[PDB]
């Protein structure tokens, strides 16, 4: 999982 | 607190009364949480991510303790795979990146 | 250094002889570069976040320098927004969230 703007 | 990232930020959080888990990222400039109630009015928002952009709840001004430290901000509502714990609050809990 | 999060956590990396820009992304587990070659094997990966998820090449076993900190592990190639150093590489430089 990777996680934001 | 000192946090090695050997496994995920993982803390817990209170919101709404509530005790969730919630990750610390400073990857975020905003604080993402799971669909939950929250009270007052709400406001749009579109964030990006990996994998594109969602449309999110703002709210606004909302009473969250994070890690047993106290914070007051905006919290976005949306379909995160993990509640987030992004900058907004990450700086009224005084947190830094060090190496 | 110490990192305050008022602003984004941007550092300069240099990986495949090249500089970048990146963002220290305690929220990653892994490290996600935009597209740009990188020498030997590869396999393919999806990773999600945010907005879903996106196709990336996984390289294993690549030197990245972060911030001046040498570091070797796997990294993601592939459509991201932004270059992300993830906890991978980070635990190898020795960063810590801190409050
Ligand atoms: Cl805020
Ligand atoms: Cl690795
Ligand atoms: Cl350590
Ligand atoms: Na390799």
């Amino acid at each position: 999982n990777l996680x934001q703007i | 607190p000192q946090i090695t990232l050997w496994k995920r930020p993982l803390v817990t959080i209170k919101i709404g009364g509530q005790l969730k888990e919630a990750l610390l990222d400073t990857g975020a400039d905003d604080t993402v949480i799971e669909e939950m109630s929250l009270p007052g009015r709400w406001k749009p928002k579109m964030i990006g991510g990996i994998g594109g952009f969602i449309k999110v709840r703002q709210y606004d001004q909302i009473i969250i303790e994070i890690a047993g430290h106290k914070a007051i901000g905006t919290v976005l509502v949306g379909p995160t795979p993990v509640n987030i714990i992004g900058r907004n609050l990450l700086t009224q809990i005084g947190a830094t990146l060090n190496f």
